[PDB]
């Protein structure tokens, strides 16, 4: 009986942000690959459906201006990363600035 | 020829788990007639906890290892003495353990003895120092408290580590219960040796 | 090709983590990826000077001996002990192998 | 060579001194083996 | 059986390549060194036996491995038998590192096989219907809920 519904806890109960303390990471302080592409091409994205940008050297292209914010640690950007799913509904992570963390090489 | 390296190796065995003997040891020849015509050789070790731990080395086809009834006998008598009884081990020929019914009077008197701990080892776990085998990486048991401490630091649940099983030949012979956690340095063709630490989880029938 | 995509789908799920462990969702598969959390793209071989030495020849080209500091006695003998860990395990590797 | 392993988790938990992990401190054990042949007193004597 | 050690067919002299410390502490390499290779795995026998080093037993089956020694060991022969499957221009240790441990995750050596993919994820359900079956395990997910 019951279609599978009724009786379906479905709705998984909310989960609280805790942000482990700026002395207590345990992750690299240094961007990997991954994580600077995916900062940039959400930058460009967002440079190129919004448009603003804080750099002073003017580029012809939201990617240009995307990575020389990375590298010169303005983009608006926080890496959180996260670790754990904990039973509680407690989602632990810790965030990240990418303008003071170290940059791969990307080149 | 089993039988000698078995013999020695058991008490080596004994002396790794740290334990002392509660008797005088008898030579191979009483120890091999004695399993050949009662059918076990039994072997007493007293623990740093203070707790008893009995050996019982079974003949390859002696009458204790084809019948249940008088196996049964010998676990029902043998668990009332009044020994603290840390841990009790069976030792017996390889082909026995395909065997069903001294599997099942194994996880019956388990059952009916809660606290006391029943594990039936082939022979060829004891007729070499496993410890010493080149192949076998050093395998120690970490306590609670700095497995506790580990996991914390890595936000990980126990069940999240590899498993090993209690009837793991190094285990055994460092006297892994089940939920324990141990620490093992592996040699590393990349690293030069690296630790891992796996968890310790319920042994083979 | 079949042994190939049978392999695929056995080993896809090995994500490494934060940690630089191989995880497969959140069980551990490795506690460090080559066991020396390295990139493969990003590996060097290098000779090790120190192996094959006799404990004299050890002695003559890295014994430094112009400083009477036992610094140099506890920097030679931690040397040795490199050279006498690396050999035990190697020699081990090669014992199993 | 005693802070190699920190490679493995950031400059913070350097700066902080905070505890290592055993396998970290064995993973980074054939680079400190490396860095102590090469820039032994004995090779960095030229070395300012 | 008469004689010898069961399940060992053959047996022939095979000189080894071996690594050997000096009195002087030199890491000499020994040719001189004579040992058996066999044809057939039963490693229990070999550790019986008096005349051969039971502590320095090598076999190629990952089984006996398994059942003698440990996990830990069977993860290294595993590794020793890729390895040596592979042939000269092979792969990085680190892949072979990540197969033999992703098979003796869980103290057991698992297969690549569906059974292994069932032992290793089983709630995978998604993963092992995209392997092979789909329909079979999918209604084992939809019985088992």
């Amino acid at each position: 009986e019951s279609p599978s519904i009724c009786e379906g806890f479905v709705q998984a109960s909310s989960q609280t942000l805790v942000i482990i303390p700026d002395n207590e990471r345990i992750t690299s302080n240094v961007l990997t690959t991954f994580e600077a592409t995916r900062l940039v091409a959400v930058r460009a994205q967002q440079l190129a459906i919004n448009g603003s940008t804080m750099l002073k050297k003017k580029y012809s292209s939201p990617i240009d201006i995307a990575k020389q914010e990375l590298f010169n640690r303005k983009i608006p950007l926080l890496v959180m990363r996260c670790i754990k799913v904990t039973p509680e509904g407690q989602k632990i992570v810790e965030i990240w600035n990418p303008r003071e963390m170290g940059i791969p090489l990307l080149d | 020829m089993a039988m000698q390296k078995l013999f020695t190796y058991i008490y080596e065995f004994i002396e790794y788990r740290k334990m002392v003997l509660l008797e005088e040891k008898v030579p191979y020849d009483k120890f091999v007639q004695m399993v050949l015509n009662t059918g076990f050789f039994r072997i007493n070790a007293e623990t740093l906890n203070h707790g008893i731990v009995s050996v019982f080395i079974f003949g390859a086809n002696g009458k204790y290892v084809h019948h249940g009834g008088d196996m049964r006998t010998l676990l029902t008598n043998t668990l009332n003495e009044k020994k603290h009884y840390e841990e009790l081990i069976l030792i017996v020929d390889k082909p026995v353990l395909s065997k069903k019914n001294i599997l099942d009077i194994i996880v019956e008197q388990r059952a009916a003895n809660p606290t006391i701990v029943i594990n039936i080892y082939p022979y060829h776990l004891f007729c070499i120092n496993i410890p010493k085998v080149s192949a076998i990486p050093k395998h120690k048991l970490i306590t609670q408290e700095e497995a506790q401490e580990f996991l914390g630091r890595e936000y990980l649940q126990p069940q999240d580590l590899m498993q090993i099983s209690a009837s793991d030949p190094p285990v055994v012979w460092l006297g892994g219960r089940p939920g324990d956690f141990v620490q093992i340095e592996r040699p590393s063709e990349t690293a030069m040796h690296a630790v891992v630490i796996r968890f310790i989880t319920k042994s083979k029938i | 090709g079949y042994a190939n995509r049978k392999a695929i789908f056995g080993l896809q799920s090995c994500i490494v983590d934060y940690y630089r462990r191989v995880s497969i969702d959140t069980r551990l598969v490795q506690q460090l990826y080559g066991e020396d959390g390295l990139d493969a793209r990003q590996l060097e071989t290098v000779r090790f000077e120190t192996i094959m030495l006799s404990d004299q020849e050890l002695e003559d080209k890295f014994k430094y001996t112009g400083i009477q500091s036992p610094l140099f006695e506890e920097e030679f003998s931690r040397l040795k002990k490199d050279r006498d860990k690396y050999r035990q395990i190697f020699l081990n590797v090669e014992n199993f192998n | 060579c005693k802070n190699l392993p920190y490679v493995f988790i950031n400059n913070i938990q350097e700066r902080l001194q905070t505890p290592i992990p055993v396998y970290l401190k064995r993973a980074a054990s054939l680079m400190r083996m490396l860095i102590r042949i090469e820039l032994a007193t004995v090779k960095t004597l030229n070395i300012t | 059986t008469i004689r010898g050690i069961p399940g060992i067919k053959n047996a022939n002299v095979v000189k080894l390549m071996r690594h050997r410390v000096d009195a002087q502490g030199k890491l000499v390499r020994l040719d001189n060194i004579y040992a058996i290779k066999t044809n057939g795995t039963n490693i229990f026998g070999a550790m019986l036996d008096d005349n051969i080093d039971p502590y320095t037993i090598v076999s190629s089956s990952i089984g006996d491995t398994m059942e003698l020694y440990g996990i830990e060991a069977a993860r290294q022969k595993i590794i020793s038998e890729i390895r040596t499957v592979m042939g000269d221009k092979g792969p990085n240790h680190r892949h072979l590192l990540m197969y033999a441990d992703l098979m003796t995750r869980t103290g057991q050596v698992t297969s690549l096989e569906k059974a292994g993919l069932n032992a290793r994820e089983p709630s995978n359900v998604l993963l092992r219907m995209a392997l092979s079956s789909p329909v079979q395990v999918l209604t084992d997910a939809a019985v088992d809920s």
